[PDB]
RNA sequence: CCGCACAAGCGGUGGAGCAUGUGGUUUAAUUCGAUGCAACGCGAAGAACCUUACCUGGUCUUGACAUCCACGGAAGUUUUCAGAGAUGAGAAUGUGCCUUCGGGAACCGUGAGACAGGUGCUGCAUGGCUGUCGUCAGCUCGUGUUGUGAAAUGUUGGGUUAAGUCCCGCAACGAGCGCAACCCUUAUCCUUUGUUGCCAGCGGUCCGGCCGGGAACUCAAAGGAGACUGCCAGUGAUAAACUGGAGGAAGGUGGGGAUGACGUCAAGUCAUCAUGGCCCUUACGACCAGGGCUACACACGUGCUACAAUGGCGCAUACAAAGAGAAGCGACCUCGCGAGAGCAAGCGGACCUCAUAAAGUGCGUCGUAGUCCGGAUUGGAGUCUGCAACUCGACUCCAUGAAGUCGGAAUCGCUAGUAAUCGUGGAUCAGAAUGCCACGGUGAAUACGUUCCCGG
């Protein structure tokens, strides 16, 4: 199976298995295929290439995989080209959401550099 | 505390105190369903207008004899110090030391 | 335990079969007290056990907890201002209890994909004289005896 | 119709006197009675720092509690509700009374 | 006709009703067997019965109230036996060789100031 | 006491010769079986001379103190007191028993507090276990001052049974100037006694013979 | 080691509240800042008048003030004026129809409160200060007391180094719950500082609790 | 976010000056303190001297940072690296 | 000789992410205090403004807060302009109350000095309060006695106890402060009263204790009973006590709490308050807006969530206790995927509301993988509180899916309804809990022993 996500979903079930696309969360998925007349726990085989045709018209309907991540990098760039706080804080690469940084903010540092 | 804090205290009371109708029926209008936009709108500039001193979300619970800003117990108005010096003094009806 | 050396609690006997031990062992195996999960997974081994063994499954969880049982044991003392790796006999209750804690230990270590399966296969292991937890008793054994100068 | 009384203290042999008055009183002036009955005491409690600075683990614990009893007179005849008012009791003592 | 006792564990309380004819269970309004799904509390809430050998002729008429599944089958337990021994009284000697008229006092230990439980301390460095 | 009455009930007796006193040399007859014999044509004479200060002191109003604390006489001197009601010192003797009076009336103050506030009451208000202690506290201060808890004063004789084995009392005595009439057994030192009855101190016989004989004369002394 | 405040321990046991009125949780903290300021009106006005206690029950719409003093007249005054006259200015402060009574203290030296103060009265008119606590215990011992501690506290005789003198005369049983232990602190203002007294009176266990 | 039932939100004193300043035509920069205030499409191509606490940061306003506050524009805490 | 001190055990911390405190560095400021155990989720039971003590700038000088004196005004209420705001400049009313009718009391403003004011220094001047050894069993005194005397004895010795607990011995005898007990709570029963709580037998039912009715039971809260080594056996000086047994709801101070001796550390707090001395007075005082206390190369401490199958997810379905509520808790109903919104009942509350407890159980699914584990981070879109969520709130939806696969040396807690695990509530609070303080559910393992470690 290759969705309109140019990636290629699992074998797993299909409400799990439409979330391998960059985009779609559980929710998503369960909406997806509640449009296309899919059940959830019906695995990625069994599903004749129609069906696999009337998931891709429907996941087809939201901005995922490589739309998805422009929009993401675009959205960055227009605070780091505004000049505000979050701004400056996606430039030195710090919590933009007011976490403390006196300590544990390694995830927008990485490992500690003494 | 000093005598500036418990000043500044009881005249943020009165100013709160004073205005509280008037505040009360701006915000009515602002959190007003359906209301006119301009209504609202100009509701909004006229709370903004009102002395900030006004809201009673600016005043600090006070022990009530001798100021301090911490440790507060809205039964008794009065911080952990003197409500345990005015239980211990029996000045607290039916308060007691309690153990189960 | 300084100055009145305290005895031991009386466990019930077990709900389902009635044994005492197999009460002791759920008790083992409990896992943040939380006791129907433990008893579950003990009853769903053993019967598991008792298909292959064709015996009854107290007589094969005795047989395979007997073969488990260890009967000397290594013991970290000080009596002469030395760290004393005294070989030593195991009391009865003692060598239960280390079995018991053994089996649990293994099985919880072999994963398997389950618990009572798990737990079942290697029971049946170490009712044939052969496992982790047989292998650990003989390692203990082993360490107790290859010392044998203090005696 | 009835009349029913609430006591409320912070003593309970302030209110069993109270509650053993008010019933008496009733019971002498015809009225039909139901007992004390009390309700459940309702212990509030408190635990302030007895340490001014630093010892934040060293602090006492405080509890007042308050004790209720229900008298219900069915027949309160207005040679009954009278004397009810016209009785005053301890200080300590919250009287409510519904008709 | 009937027999009663009243049993009580950590927080439960157990009102048992005991008469003769037949060995029917009810609790709360439901069998034994859809009130407790565990067989430990299913065999912990008979074990009087099947020691003094009274299980089909007696009926037993439960109610009980506070506490979890095993406190509720402990309170029943011990209502069970009061019950029974209201019913007899020479079956004292066997129950309470069983442990059953124990009424183990063991309660709810309270939480402390400068514990984190009972009797948990909060963990404590030096260096 | 007549020389046979004595002989009879053993009053010759003596301890062995191995454990002698030196004082003792004029009081006894001699040696028999390595055993040390009392001589009665002392011991007679003697006796009677203190019995006639013991009712003397009894017919001027006297106080007389029975002291002897062997396990196997204590109750006989006790029951010596009591029949010439007298006071006695049964239990083992505690020091300062006459020097530290102030301390020993405290004590007695404390035995009859307690008896008076059970017969008044109380009790009931008192815990059931705290009841039963303050009755256990009335019993232990019994068996510490039964016998002295009506003596008042100090007393105005005493009478010792086996003055070695009771020597606190008599440097007690002699410090307070009180006489003291004791049965002196060969072993002991007579230096304290101001009337010495050398006689055995051990034997129910001769002890009961003593007792009885002294207290027949108090109560003679008393009657007048 | 610190100790329990020996009256607040035995609150409700054998010793009763200075406040005995019931009130909801809206008019609680207005109940306390007012009788604080009663009872401190009082003390000032009447430091002079040996006040040992101010009781103060609040009944239905009034409020009564019992003043356990020492000296009722210098209290009351001439003529029944002066408690007149502090009566209506207790009503202006608690705003509400005041009462006042007056109950005398027969033996001021087995008041804690009175011994307390007695001795700070002393301490600040420069008395040397071991002889008012040995007379202070000495007179309380006298009139029946079964016990008395007092304990003076901070450079005494005005020194550089603070320290604290007690002495205890008969039977103070602190542990015992049952017993009733009068106990109070006072101040003094020395012009080398303050100087803290504090006094503990026993005077028998109470058997049958508050009653 | 504040919310939508009300309007985003703006300093009365701001509002009135900004809007003197663009029916009179552009002049120096406003000076304000209004950190909280929302930027408002009337106020493209005004600049505004926003307090940061000690110093009035000019900021020229554009097109883009409409909706967003002041305050964003004008950073309070200087840090310059740990060195 | 004792103590979770070790041992025997179970679960952690140390690794990860995050929360929080501290050090450090940075900064206009990152306010001050706490610093081995006994500082480091500490003062703070809750910093967006306020709080707030810090910083920048704008301002005031008898002052923000108190008394006094003089002069002029009723008080207050509704507006306009300028200003970020403090503050400045602007109108009609009011003319109340009391009068030997002057005026006063209330309040306002101005003027003049005494003064106010200080979270400024010293906790090595203090009170008060607290920590700590340590709930460790000790600390002493009177009298007596011994010795010229300093002193000793008591308090040592033999046993025993949780204990200077008790019994013998003994020149000691007693007592005081401690120990214990008195207090609270919990486990059984009895008595009394039965509502808003209860429902056994009764009748009536819409199958709902719901309604007649019942006072039995659960329960509620007052009173009382009960446990004393009392009884039996054995050991032991016939003592103290110990070991076991009977009865009993409970047995050996039943479980827990409160209660902390003389003193120790010039221990903590002059920033709760009070206070000696010193210091400031158009400022170290006072008002205002914005900022900071939330920074960020790092180090440490206490926590939370995890790494999964004894689990995750979906559906179904059981069983709590203890609390809070009037500017409050807020049902039902409707709207929204949701946080919530609209309407609005009841409740100062055994009645109404918060409020369906979650682990559990049943059924199905996932099949051991960085996964249907984990939830960080980040983008977008929202709700609510509040003048105001940029710095810097919580929560929701959609998307995103870091590290982490059980953690070195070392180290911590715990002996039973305990550890562990699971939820619930409360204080502070407009809003803001992984902290703190309480509540119940499920519910262990082990203790041979005192040789070692730490402390006494
Ligand atoms: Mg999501
Ligand atoms: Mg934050
Ligand atoms: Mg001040
Ligand atoms: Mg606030
Ligand atoms: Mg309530
Ligand atoms: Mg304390
Ligand atoms: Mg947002
Ligand atoms: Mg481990
Ligand atoms: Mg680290
Ligand atoms: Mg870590
Ligand atoms: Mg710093
Ligand atoms: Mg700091
Ligand atoms: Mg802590
Ligand atoms: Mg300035
Ligand atoms: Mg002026
Ligand atoms: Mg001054
Ligand atoms: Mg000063
Ligand atoms: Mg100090
Ligand atoms: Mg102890
Ligand atoms: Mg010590
Ligand atoms: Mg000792
Ligand atoms: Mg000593
Ligand atoms: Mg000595
Ligand atoms: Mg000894
Ligand atoms: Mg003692
Ligand atoms: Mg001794
Ligand atoms: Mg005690
Ligand atoms: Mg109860
Ligand atoms: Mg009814
Ligand atoms: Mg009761
Ligand atoms: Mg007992
Ligand atoms: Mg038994
Ligand atoms: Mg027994
Ligand atoms: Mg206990
Ligand atoms: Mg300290
Ligand atoms: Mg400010
Ligand atoms: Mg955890
Ligand atoms: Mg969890
Ligand atoms: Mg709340
Ligand atoms: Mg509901
Ligand atoms: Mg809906
Ligand atoms: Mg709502
Ligand atoms: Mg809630
Ligand atoms: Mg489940
Ligand atoms: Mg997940
Ligand atoms: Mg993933
Ligand atoms: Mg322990
Ligand atoms: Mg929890
Ligand atoms: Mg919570
Ligand atoms: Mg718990
Ligand atoms: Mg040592
Ligand atoms: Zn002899």
């Amino acid at each position: 199976a290759r969705i309109a996500g140019i990636n290629i979903p699992d074998h797993k079930h299909a409400v799990i298995a439409l979330t391998s696309i960059y985009g779609v969360g559980k929710t998503r998925s369960k909406a997806i295929l509640a449009a296309a007349g899919i059940a959830e726990d019906v695995k990625i085989s069994e599903l004749s290439e129609g069906q696999i045709d009337t998931l891709r018209d429907e996941v087809a309907k939201f901005v995922v995989e490589g739309d998805l991540r422009r929009e993401i990098s675009m959205s960055i760039k227009r605070l780091m080209d505004l000049g505000c706080y979050r701004g400056l804080r996606h430039r030195r690469g710090l919590p933009v959401r007011g976490q403390r940084t006196k300590t544990n903010a390694r995830t927008r540092k990485g490992p500690r550099k003494p | 505390a000093k005598q500036s804090m418990k000043a500044r205290e009881v005249k943020r009371v009165a100013l709160a105190d004073k205005y509280f109708a008037k505040r009360a029926e701006l915000k009515a209008i602002i959190s007003d369903v359906n209301a006119s936009d301009e209504d609202r709108w100009n509701a909004v500039l006229k709370l903004q207008t009102l002395p900030r001193d006004s809201s009673p979300s600016r005043q600090r619970n006070r022990c009530r004899q001798t100021g301090r800003p911490h440790g507060f117990l809205r039964k008794f108005g009065l911080s952990r110090i003197k409500v345990r010096e005015a239980a211990m003094r029996g000045e607290i009806p039916g308060l007691k030391k309690a153990s189960w | 335990p300084r100055r009145r050396v305290i005895g031991q609690r009386k466990i019930l006997p077990d709900p389902k079969f009635g044994s005492e031990l197999l009460a002791k062992f759920v008790n083992i195996l409990m896992v943040d007290g939380k006791k129907s999960t433990a008893e579950s997974i003990v009853y769903s081994a053993l019967e598991t056990l008792a298909q292959r063994s064709g015996k009854s499954e107290l007589e094969a969880f005795e047989v395979a907890l007997e073969n488990v049982r260890p009967t000397v044991e290594v013991k970290s003392r000080r009596v002469g201002g030395s760290t004393y790796q005294v070989p030593v006999e195991v009391r009865p209750v003692r060598r239960n209890a280390l079995a018991m804690r053994w089996i649990v230990e293994a099985a919880r270590k072999r994963g398997d994909k389950s618990m009572a399966l798990r737990l079942a296969n290697e029971l049946s292991d170490a009712a044939e004289n052969k496992g982790t937890a047989v292998k650990k008793r003989e390692d203990v054994h082993r360490m107790a005896e290859a010392n044998k100068a203090f005696a | 119709q009835r009349i029913r009384i609430r006591l409320k203290a912070f003593d309970h042999r302030l209110i069993d006197q109270a509650t053993a008055e008010i019933v008496e009183t009733a019971k002498r002036t015809g009225a039909q009675v139901r007992g004390p009955i009390p309700l459940p005491t309702r212990k509030e409690r408190f635990t302030v720092l007895i340490s001014p600075h630093v010892n934040k683990d060293a602090r006492d614990q405080y509890e007042i509690r308050t004790h209720l009893r229900l008298v219900d007179i069915v027949e309160p005849t207005e040679k009954t509700v009278d004397a009810l008012m016209r009785l005053d009791l301890a200080a300590g003592v919250d009287v409510q009374i519904s008709l | 006709n009937q027999y009663y006792g009243t049993g009580r564990r950590k927080s439960s309380a157990a009102r048992v009703f005991i008469k003769p004819g037949n060995g029917k269970i009810v609790i709360n309004q439901r069998s034994l067997e859809q009130y407790f799904g565990r067989e430990t509390a299913r065999m912990v809430v008979r074990q009087p019965l099947e020691l003094v050998d009274m299980v089909e002729k007696l009926d037993l008429y439960i109610t009980v109230k506070g506490g979890g599944i095993s406190g509720q089958a402990g309170a029943i337990r011990h209502g069970i036996t009061r019950a029974l021994m209201e019913y007899d009284e020479s079956l004292r000697s066997e129950l309470r060789k069983a442990g059953f008229v124990t009424r183990d006092a063991r309660q709810v230990e309270r939480k402390k100031v400068g514990l984190r439980k009972a009797r948990r301390r909060p963990q404590f460095s030096k260096r | 006491v007549s020389m046979r009455d004595m002989l009879k009930a053993g009053v010759h007796f003596g301890h062995q010769t191995r454990y002698w006193n030196p004082k003792m040399k004029p009081f006894i007859f001699g040696a028999r079986n390595k055993v040390h014999i009392i001589n009665l044509e002392k011991t007679v004479p003697m006796f009677n001379e203190a019995l006639a200060e013991l009712n003397k002191i009894a017919s001027r109003k006297g106080k007389i103190l029975f002291v002897g604390t062997k396990r196997a006489a204590s109750e006989a001197v006790k029951d010596a007191a009591l029949s010439c009601d007298q006071f006695f010192v049964n239990h083992r003797w505690l020091g300062g028993m006459l020097t530290n009076w102030k301390t020993v009336r405290q004590s007695i103050k404390r035995l009859k507090d307690l008896e008076t506030q059970s017969q008044d009451g109380t009790f009931d208000k008192l815990t059931k276990k705290e009841a039963l202690m303050r009755t256990r506290e009335l019993e232990k201060l019994e068996n510490s001052l039964g016998g002295i808890k009506d003596m008042g004063g100090l007393p105005d004789a005493l009478f010792v049974i086996d003055a070695d084995h009771e020597h606190i009392a008599i440097k007690e005595a002699n410090n307070l100037g009180i006489p003291v009439f004791a049965i002196v057994d060969t072993n002991s030192d007579p230096d304290g006694v101001d009337f010495v009855i050398p006689g055995n101190d051990d034997a129910i016989r001769a002890v009961t013979l003593y007792l009885g004989a002294v207290a027949a004369t108090v109560r003679e002394g008393r009657s007048q | 080691g610190q100790k329990v405040h020996p009256n607040g321990i035995r609150l409700g046991i054998v010793k009763p509240w200075n406040s005995t009125w019931f009130a909801n949780t809206k008019e609680f903290a207005d109940n306390l800042d007012s009788d604080f300021k009663v009872r401190q009106y009082l003390t000032k006005e009447l430091a002079k008048a040996s006040v040992s206690r101010i009781v103060i029950e609040r009944p239905a719409k009034s409020i009564r003030v019992t003043i356990h003093t020492a000296r009722p007249g210098i209290v009351i005054g001439k003529k029944g004026e002066d408690v007149e006259k502090l009566r209506k200015v207790v009503a202006d402060i608690a705003g509400v129809p005041a009462q006042i009574n007056i109950a005398e203290v027969r033996k001021p030296e087995l008041d804690a409160k009175l011994v307390a103060d007695s001795i700070t009265s002393q301490l600040e008119r420069r008395v040397m200060f071991r002889r008012a606590m040995k007379r202070a215990v000495q007179n309380a011992m006298r009139l029946g007391a079964k016990g008395i501690k007092v304990e003076v506290s901070g450079r005494l005789g005005g020194a550089e180094i603070a320290r604290t003198e007690w002495y205890r005369e008969g039977r103070v049983p602190l542990h015992t719950l049952r017993a009733d232990i009068d106990y109070n602190t006072s101040e003094a203002h020395t012009t080398y500082g303050v100087i803290g007294v504090k006094v503990w009176i026993f005077k028998g266990e109470i058997l049958g609790g508050m009653a | 976010p504040r919310s939508l039932k009300k309007g985003p939100f703006i300093d009365l004193h701001l509002l009135k000056k900004v809007e003197k300043a663009v029916e009179s035509g552009d002049k120096k920069p406003l000076r304000t303190w209004s950190r909280r205030s929302t930027i408002f499409p009337n106020m493209i191509g005004l600049t505004i001297a926003v307090h940061n606490g000690r110093q009035h940061v000019p900021v020229f306003v554009t097109d883009e940072m409409v909706g967003h506050k002041l305050g964003e524009f004008a950073p309070t805490r200087t840090y310059r690296g740990h060195a």
